[PDB]
């Protein structure tokens, strides 16, 4: 919803909502990060047809400043996004056919994903 | 064989006589069943006999067969070179030809003359002889054909869709079940060598939760499309459409291959999700192999209990085994399991205490 | 063009004499006959056409078929997509009964949800 309906408003409204739903539910950092990444990758694949993918990719690369701000603010001194992010990536990299279809949609997203992964090395 | 050269030219003489009837499917199935382990002597000459057996298919004129034209284009020159480059796409189109026989233009160019002899009480036999003869001229069939056919799902291709994936699994199960023994023998190795042992055990994952992962239709979303679930769904479809006589190979398969390849518990859960629903199909008439599958499950349970730290996902397993004994076997496996259940852990013992009745 | 689409959606226009002028205005007929130096005779024209096509969509539905002024690769992906003569209680029939199984919110269906919300009533 935050991706399709809107694109602006990034002070921390989506951050606040994600935190709030994180409190009152099962809140593992691995599961939370896999969930945000799965919602980030299920878009850009089935939703866009033409010029919408150019916005889906901008959303996928705006998602990581959001998770960076979240790591800076939400978590502090308890698995400081060094171990849990890796566990979630392993929790994500296990599902290969999803990433295969994602690369097949853009037809060049394999190397693009390789760059987006080292792009997420800011956190 | 060597007298086989006698009718190699005879089919060129009386090849027109076959313009009346045509059943080469059984003639080839009865040939590649157990001879395939030594069929290379016949296949080096099938390098030529591909143009002889094709005499029956060439001695017609319906003008409804479409992919047969591509097969001819690739098999009428360089009999070992042409159909080999686009193998994946070729198999995808070949099985799409059958999977579209339920929604697309099914009563169109294919069935005619006169819809009562059009080979349409069942159209699957159209894509059987092709799969056979296209590579019977080579030494490839038996292990690579069936595996490459199965490789159209887990190795997703841009020509394979994602909506009717269950219909495509049905098509695979219907195509594979009719091929002879070596073709559908792939499933056992495809399960054991890769699925149960890809890593799946030490690198298990935070994925650990089995029940959501194994069962298909979890690929309703683009997520949870793990390559191990694909094989489980495909094995389900195959065992379902082939649930006539090829199920007699599962007891020896389990009690010979699956024992020293299982150490953890979700491997046992995968074996359960494999051989669970077909227990009623077995109990229908094959009442013998029931006790063998039961004692195989018990032995796998002992093997995982002897090597494990904590058994957490065993609570549904207890009632699974309960109902499996209650509504399928009764008291027939009792003498065999009395000396087997005792070597378990105290928790599992306290749970399955009621089995002693 | 936008102002008089607004004017036509307010007036009757039963003779549809305004559409005959709007089509000629939006028409890409003049291939820069006059030597008007712009450096974007094709790009600016395509931009103007796809911009005009973004508006005047609901209007051309209340009248004869659109004159196809855009002439682009793909049209706008997001629209009503609501059946002509069908009751609004279709969320339970098709949308919600599917999302209960299809548990990723069906990014194409979220627009249907928003349209139904602001077309009916929150209560």
């Amino acid at each position: 919803l935050e991706g399709t309906m809107n694109l602006t408003g990034e002070m921390q409204p989506l951050v606040e909502q994600l935190m709030m739903v994180k409190r009152m539910q099962h809140i593992p950092t691995p599961l939370f990060v896999l969930e945000i990444w799965k919602a980030c990758f299920v878009g850009l694949i089935e939703s866009p047809e033409g010029t919408q993918e150019l916005k889906w990719t901008a959303f996928t690369y705006l998602k990581i400043p959001q998770v960076l701000v979240k790591l800076k603010k939400y978590f502090h001194g308890e698995k400081d996004f060094t171990e849990d992010v890796n566990c979630a990536f392993e929790f994500l990299l296990k599902l290969t056919p999803l990433l295969d279809k994602a690369d097949q949609r853009c037809n060049c997203d394999c190397t693009n994903f390789l760059l987006q992964e080292c792009n997420k090395q800011g956190l | 064989l060597p007298v086989s050269k006698s009718l190699e030219t005879l089919l060129d003489h009386l090849g027109g006589l076959y313009k009346f009837h045509d059943r080469p499917v059984t003639y080839l199935y009865n040939t590649l069943h157990y001879y395939e382990m030594c069929l290379r002597n016949r296949d080096h000459l099938k390098r030529k006999l591909v143009h002889a057996i094709i005499g029956s298919l060439k001695d017609n004129r319906p003008q409804g067969w479409c992919l047969s034209d591509t097969y001819l284009k690739h098999a009428m020159n360089a009999r070992e070179d042409n159909p080999w480059v686009p193998e994946d796409s070729y198999y995808c189109k070949l099985i799409g030809r059958l999977v579209d026989t339920m929604a697309g233009k099914s009563p169109g160019p294919f069935p005619n003359c006169d819809w009562r002899f059009n080979e349409f009480p069942n159209p699957a036999a159209h894509a059987l002889h092709v799969t056979c003869v296209e590579l019977m001229a080579l030494a490839v069939p038996g292990k690579d054909v069936g595996n490459a056919l199965l490789n159209v799902v887990l190795k997703s291709q841009p020509l394979v869709p994602r909506e009717n994936i269950t219909a495509w699994m049905n098509a695979i199960g219907l195509i594979i079940t009719a091929l002879p023994e070596p073709y559908w023998i792939v499933l056992h190795d495809r399960i054991v060598n890769v699925i149960s042992s890809s890593s799946l055990t030490s690198e298990t994952e935070w994925v650990g939760y089995p029940f959501r992962l194994f069962d298909f239709t979890a690929c309703h979303q683009s997520y949870s499309e793990m390559s191990c679930s694909y094989t489980l769904a495909l094995a389900h479809a195959v065992w379902h459409h082939s649930s006539i006589g090829q199920l007699s190979l599962i007891p020896k398969f389990l009690t010979e291959a699956l024992l020293p390849v299982v150490k953890t518990e979700f491997q046992l859960l995968y074996v359960y999700h494999l051989v669970g629903p077909f227990l009623q199909r077995f109990q229908q008439e094959r009442t013998r192999c029931m006790i063998e599958i039961g004692v195989a499950f018990y032995d796998m349970l002992l093997n995982v209990d002897q090597c494990s730290t904590h058994l957490n996902y065993m609570d549904p397993i207890c009632d699974f085994l309960y109902h499996m004994k209650y509504m399928f076997t009764g008291d027939s496996v009792k003498e065999q399991v009395e000396k087997i259940i005792c070597n378990l852990k105290p928790a599992l013992k306290l749970r399955l205490r009621f089995i002693t009745h | 063009a936008v102002a008089w689409l607004v004017a036509h959606v307010r007036m009757l226009g039963l003779d549809e004499r305004e559409k005959s002028l709007q089509m000629i205005r939006q028409l890409a007929g003049p291939l820069y006959s006059e030597n008007t130096l712009q450096f974007y005779n094709e790009r600016v024209v395509i931009m103007n056409s796809i911009l005009e096509h973004m508006c005047a969509d609901v209007l051309q539905q209340t009248a004869t078929q659109i004159k196809f002024p855009s002439t682009g690769v793909d049209t706008m992906p997001y629209w009503n997509l609501l059946p002509p003569k069908r009751p609004i209680k279709e969320v339970l029939t098709d949308i919600f009964a599917k999302v209960l199984e299809k548990g990723w919110v069906d990014s194409r269906s979220i627009h249907i949800l928003d349209t139904l919300l602001h077309m009916g009533g929150v209560y």
